[PDB]
RNA sequence: UUGCUGGUUAUCCACUUCUUAGAGGGACUAUCGGUUUCAAGCCGAUGGAAGUUUGAGGCAAUAACAGGUCUGUGAUGCCCUUAGACGUUCUGGGCCGCACGCGCGCUACACUGACGGAGCCAGCGAGUCUAACCUUGGCCGAGAGGUCUUGGUAAUCUUGUGAAACUCCGUCGUGCUGGGGAUAGAGCAUUGUAAUUAUUGCUCUUCAACGAGGAAUUCCUAGUAAGCGCAAGUCAUCAGCUUG
């Protein structure tokens, strides 16, 4: 593809991704797109990225954070419980590992893995603690999508904390588990558990 | 100390011929088929690129993946 | 800059409010080469209220 | 299982008793020029897409 | 090309120089190797027994050839970690000196690392000398 | 909020109200003219008087505003 | 490493040192079971008994066995110092032994009985049931009894 | 004297400065090449100046990065900081200015503050609390 | 540098190829350490010829009891993950031949490694100090 | 030898605050009436061409209890 | 084959980008659009190092509280005592005492981990004149520490404080387990006139509850929460505290 050879020998495979596209730890960016309307614009494929790690601020304002790209929205999401707050280099390995097991099962690229089970996880209906004499009856509503890629995320990587706590799998497999049983949903996962119990108590109280 | 550590006899062709046919192979996964402790699970890991039976795709400590051969 | 941190209050009742009171102190240094004399001359002479000059030789 | 897809035409304001709910005219994706009044949850602005998962109950305040 | 230690990974050359030791076997190790802990802030003896002091002889080639000189102390700041105070929280503790002081005599004996003016112990030129020449064979073994 | 205090926007009607002429459109130049022609003790203060009176021709010039 | 074929010399729960050692976990920690030996101690035990610290407890032929029984109740013969030790320099010889298995309890409660006989302040706190290392005994020990 | 110049890169408290002169090509950090940055995740954060705007450019050019301050993580920002607004003041005092228009237009088009510091400072922490923000837990009895 | 090495190889195997043996034995007491130095070197086609060189060199050592045993003594030589290995073979020898400077020379570098080895058990310890004894008693 | 004391009269010395504080002191410990030595302070400090002048005197005045009086003229600032 | 990586408080020359600190500049919500009693303003984009009052503070009104402090004061009224003292000093103890209840915290319940090598990166500080402070370097010791010198009244030396989490390679493999390190025993050192009611540090041994915490309840909106250590205050020694 025509490499050169400069006095600092950078080798091929460097060369050979990164000049021309512009693609992952090594994945695509051209394909996947979206499956869903909208969560278009809430899910933000395509600016694309080398690795998941990137000092943005997407925080100081309302809906800045939709332009985080969602590999690295959902890296974000990884560090937690307490002990794991800070550890962003632990967080790209998870997301590593966890991309490069679901290319194993599932052959499938896998930012179209991951984008599926964003919008088959983010519940499309939802409840609200209204007054209504004290006894709070409950009301349904409906949800912005933007909540909904907030709530599929969280529910997605609590689904992969919950699941690698304790047991002989590392958390790269409960996080491929999780995203590739949510991603043609199989409702064996967390996420999709969670999601239609949702949907249900908002459908029971409407 | 639940049937899952030591090295026995029945488990070698256990490992040779159903290591075959798993899409992904790793530490846990060997654990997870109701048998090794994860120690021998690295020592076939280890011993399975040896020759033969599985791919190296992803290298890191902490995180073995390996995929069958072609 | 000298910070000593204390608290507002003489005894101890009250939210704990503390405060940090600071001292700047700022320091130059002028290598000259100059004759005895006009060594003497300017070692005498700059006196301030409030600076303090220290003059030394023999730059080895 | 009826999905609905609705765009977000005006947003009217929030409501709910602390405040997180947003009342919202939507104007219908499929087969347009009817608009209803719904109540979501999260955070939306105007040119977004609503799910909604049962069209016909046009909701006006919270308590 | 011409190749320095600077232009090698860092474990890779202290596996290769420490594979080198081990084998060529100059080597003056203790004796209370397998009885020491290497530091106080650690728990158990070095898990690489039969070795480990070729592994922390030849990190310390690698750090005098970094440096303009370190001393026995600089290496016991180095090498030692955070120690678990029991239910206390953790802190800096320093690494064991007699490890690193044998260290630096052994490897002062076999002509890498001279005691140097200004202090500390220096990389010398047949330190230079040997540790270029592996730099340029781990270097090239990856052909 | 960037509401400016009466110091600001009496001192920028007062500075109208005798230099109409010198004091154009420009942030830039009304700076150097409070610079000039008013004593300002600092200079934020002079940046945020200077910016009103910038303003205060921005809409002098589409027509009168009541005050000045 | 390398798979081993290894025929049935392996056994379960193995007793030595008047006790039973699990043969299901390697050996430098299955033998801190035993009273008296901790980590560092079985290490170095291992170490100086000549035994593979790779090896699973249980697979360990009985001449590591009676090697490591035997330096472990000898330490000072086979040049484990004198300071890695729990009972250096006695009250009686003066010189180090190292208490095991069902003997430490033992030592424990005759220390207590040499400091009980004489009526010394820390006997007197370990036989009333009470705190004996200066704690503060006004908040903290409250479900022991 | 070659045509050099020497320019900075910054994150939180660490600093990163570049010398880019005339050259054959190498890319140097500290004393050691550019793929030996590690902690090896962001290894493919600090080659995104050599390869957004090609592998050439740098041909013909030896940059050498010095870094000091931070951690393992801030300094990886800083030297890519470093490197990138290197090569777009090499290209304006050298070159010419479109092609400097080219490389800060496809940095700019990407920008993980390749061509501008990160603004944010820690803030200082306040009695009462272990933070800025935070505070110590009360009880009302 | 390394061409220099295999340089003053190939003229060491040209005078192993030249003189005869009896006058080669000094030299064979004197040349055992520096070669074992050389064939233990990091680079591996100086390492290779360093060995044969070894191996030509103590090959013609005309010794009727060392004589299967040379191919594995300069292995010995090599990588001492072998001296465990070659005292238990080391101790299979029907020593009835007088050991004199390059018998001896060539045996007691393995000795003196599983003597300083942190890895020798102590069985090998043993047999080694077992083996050093009677070969000061045996001479 | 070392050290020189010398003298100076102070000038404008209304505007300082420690001579009137210590000759409104030694007013009341002659024993004025506090209301007329305070006023006097505050006049001979407007009368200096102050901006202002603050007089608090707090403390028990003939009464069990403690009290404060602010005998003020002019304008002062406060905070900055 | 030009080359690459280093060493040399002066072998010289030049420079000030990085560092420092004097004097200045810079942002005023600038420009544009929307909206608005087309006022004050508000909302979005562009440009910008900076567009929440740019971020964080310091100062902070009137009137009060029977708020707290007579144990900060040679601030202080009135009462009490003043030689068998309520003054002052010395010796020993106590403020640590333990059926229990409450508040601030530390360490944990593990594999997003523990341990073992290896990588190897800060910022605010503070330091010895009638003295023994911060301590590099060399030897001794498993360690804590010891000993001989050296540098520094400090942008100079300690100190690039080579900090910790973290990163890589491994051992362990889900087991109150190698998570956890309480409790208790023996030994070696340091500070001190004096260490027992264990000052503290180190080594070996002992190997407790704790399997994510009920009712309740705290703090927090971006370099912030949280994790992580470092310096200073106190200090002969001792930080699980506070200030940064």
């Amino acid at each position: 593809f025509t490499p050169v050879v400069l006095a600092t020998p950078i080798p091929e495979e460097v060369q050979q991704a990164q000049t021309e596209i512009k693609l992952f730890n090594k994945w695509s960016f051209e394909e996947v797109e979206v499956k869903d309307a909208s969560l278009v614009d809430y899910v933000q494929v395509r600016q694309p990225i080398f690795v998941a790690h990137t000092a943005g601020r997407y925080a100081n304002k309302r809906f800045r954070k939709a332009q985080c790209p969602i590999i690295e929205r959902l890296t974000n999401s990884l560090m937690m419980n307490g002990r794991n707050n800070g550890k962003k280099l632990k967080a790209v390995r998870i997301i590593k590992h966890t991309l490069d097991i679901i290319n194993v099962l599932t052959d499938q690229n896998p930012i179209q893995v991951v984008v599926d089970a964003i919008t088959n996880t983010g519940p499309r209906e939802d409840t609200t603690r209204v007054g209504g004499g004290g006894a709070a009856r409950r009301q349904a509503v409906d949800v912005s999508p933007l909540r909904r890629v907030n709530q599929a995320i969280a529910l997605l990587t609590i689904g992969a904390r919950e699941a690698a706590f304790r047991n002989i799998k590392t958390i790269a497999e409960t996080l491929a588990e999780e995203l590739i049983n949510a991603a043609k949903g199989s409702s064996t996962s967390y996420a999709i558990k969670k999601k239609d119990e949702l949907e249900r108590v908002a459908k029971s109280n409407r | 100390a639940q049937h899952a550590v030591i090295l026995d006899q029945e488990k070698y062709d256990r490992i040779l011929k159903e290591v075959p046919t798993y899409r992904y192979v790793s530490v846990s996964v060997l654990v997870d088929r109701l048998k090794i402790g994860g120690s021998l699970a690295r020592i076939a890991l280890r011993h399975l690129e040896k020759e033969g039976i599985i791919k190296p795709i992803s290298k890191h400590s902490k995180q073995a993946i390996y995929t069958r051969a072609t | 800059v000298l910070k000593i941190s204390t608290r507002k209050t003489p005894n101890g009742e009250g939210s704990k409010t503390w405060e940090t009171y600071e001292m700047r102190i700022h320091k130059r240094y002028i290598d000259l080469e100059a004759p005895v004399q006009i060594v003497k001359r300017i070692t005498q002479i700059t006196i301030e209220p409030g600076v303090d000059v220290e003059v030394v030789v023999a730059s080895n | 299982t009826p999905v609905t897809l609705a765009k977000v035409i005006k947003v009217l304001g929030r409501t709910g008793s602390r405040g997180g709910v947003t009342q919202v005219r939507v104007e219908f994706l499929e087969d347009t020029s009817r608009t209803i009044v719904r109540n979501v949850k999260g955070p939306v602005r105007e040119n977004d897409i609503l799910v909604l998962m049962e069209s016909e109950r046009e909701a006006r305040r919270l308590r | 090309p011409g190749v320095s230690v600077r232009d090698v990974a860092a474990q890779d050359f202290i596996n290769a120089y420490a594979s080198f030791l081990q084998r060529q076997g100059k080597l003056e190790v203790p004796g209370y190797v397998d009885i020491v802990k290497t530091s106080s802030g650690n728990e158990m003896p070095p898990q690489d027994a039969e070795g480990w002091f070729y592994k922390r002889a030849a990190s310390v080639a690698r750090h005098i050839y970094m440096r303009k000189q370190v001393g026995v102390g600089k290496l016991n700041k180095l090498y030692g970690g955070a120690k678990s105070r029991g239910v206390r929280p953790y802190k800096h503790i320093d690494a064991s000196g007699s490890i690193n002081r044998k260290v630096l005599q052994a490897l002062e004996k076999i002509g890498i690392v001279e005691i140097s003016p200004k202090g500390g112990r220096r990389i010398s030129e047949n330190g230079q000398r040997d540790l270029d020449r592996i730099a340029a064979q781990t270097l090239e073994e990856d052909e | 909020g960037r509401v400016r205090t009466k110091t600001v926007k009496r001192a920028s009607k007062a500075l109208i109200e005798r230099y109409y002429p010198k004091l154009t459109l420009d942030f830039q130049t009304n700076k150097r003219l409070c610079d000039e022609i008013a004593t300002i003790q600092s200079k934020r203060l002079r940046n945020k008087i200077a910016g009103y009176t910038t303003h205060l021709m921005k809409r002098i010039q589409k027509g009168p505003v009541r005050g000045i | 490493s390398l798979v081993v074929q290894e025929q049935g010399s392996f056994q379960h729960i193995l007793r030595l040192l008047n006790t039973n050692v699990d043969g299901n976990i390697k050996i430098v920690y299955a033998l801190t079971t035993i009273k008296g030996v901790g980590r560092r101690y079985s290490n170095l035990v291992c170490k100086k008994a000549d035994v593979d610290l790779h090896k699973r407890a249980g697979e360990l032929t009985q001449e590591e066995l009676e090697r490591i029984v035997q330096i472990m109740q000898n330490p000072t013969h086979y040049k484990i110092p004198a300071w890695f030790l729990n009972r250096q320099n006695d009250i009686t010889d003066g010189k180090d032994y190292h208490t095991l298995a069902n003997n430490v309890e033992s030592k424990l409660r005759d220390d207590l009985e040499r400091l009980k006989k004489i009526r010394a302040h820390r006997g007197i706190r370990h036989f009333w049931g009470l705190r004996v290392r200066g704690q503060h005994t006004k908040t903290t020990g409250r479900r022991r009894a | 004297a070659v045509p050099s110049v020497q320019t900075f890169g910054k994150k939180k408290s660490a600093t990163a400065v570049a010398h880019v002169k005339a050259g054959k090509g190498l890319i140097k950090v500290n004393g050691s090449p550019i793929t030996l940055v590690e902690p090896e995740i962001l290894r493919f954060k600090v080659y995104e100046p050599l390869l957004l705007v090609g592998l050439d450019k740098f041909s013909n050019i030896d940059i050498r990065v010095r870094v000091t301050g931070g951690g393992h993580v801030s300094q990886v920002y800083a030297i890519r900081q470093a490197i990138a607004k290197g090569l777009v003041a090499y290209h304006q005092k050298y070159v010419d200015e479109q092609s400097k228009n080219e490389l800060k237009k496809a940095f700019t088009s990407y920008d993980r503050t390749l061509l501008i510091a990160d603004s944010r400072r820690p803030e200082p922490k306040k009695f009462g609390g272990k933070g800025a923000r935070s505070r110590f837990q009360k009880s009302y009895r | 540098k390394w061409q220099a090495k295999m340089a003053a190889l190939s003229v060491v195997d040209r005078i192993r190829e030249d003189s005869a043996n009896d006058l080669l034995e000094l030299t064979f007491k004197d040349a055992v350490p520096v070669l074992t130095d050389v064939a233990t070197d990091f680079k591996p086609e100086l390492a290779k010829q360093g060995y044969k060189t070894l191996l030509d060199y103590v090959s013609i050592l005309d010794n009727l009891d060392l004589s299967p045993r040379y191919k594995l003594i300069v292995d010995t030589l090599q990588d001492p993950s072998k001296v465990p290995e070659s005292v238990k073979s080391l101790s299979s020898v029907t020593f009835v031949a007088e050991v004199t400077e390059p018998s001896l020379s060539l045996l007691v570098p393995i000795l003196n490694r599983s003597l300083n080895l942190s890895s020798s058990s102590q069985e090998q310890l043993r047999q080694t100090v077992i083996v050093v004894e009677n070969l000061t008693r045996l001479v | 030898g070392t050290i020189v004391l010398y003298a100076e009269r102070v000038q404008d010395r209304g505007l300082s605050a420690v001579a009137q504080a210590e000759s409104m002191k030694f007013k009341l410990l002659n024993g004025l009436a506090i209301r007329r030595a305070a006023y006097g302070v505050v006049r001979y400090v407007m009368e200096s061409g102050a901006k202002g002048c603050e007089v608090v005197v707090s403390g028990k005045l003939r009464a069990a209890r403690a009290k404060a009086m602010k005998f003020a003229d002019g304008f002062l600032i406060h905070s900055g």
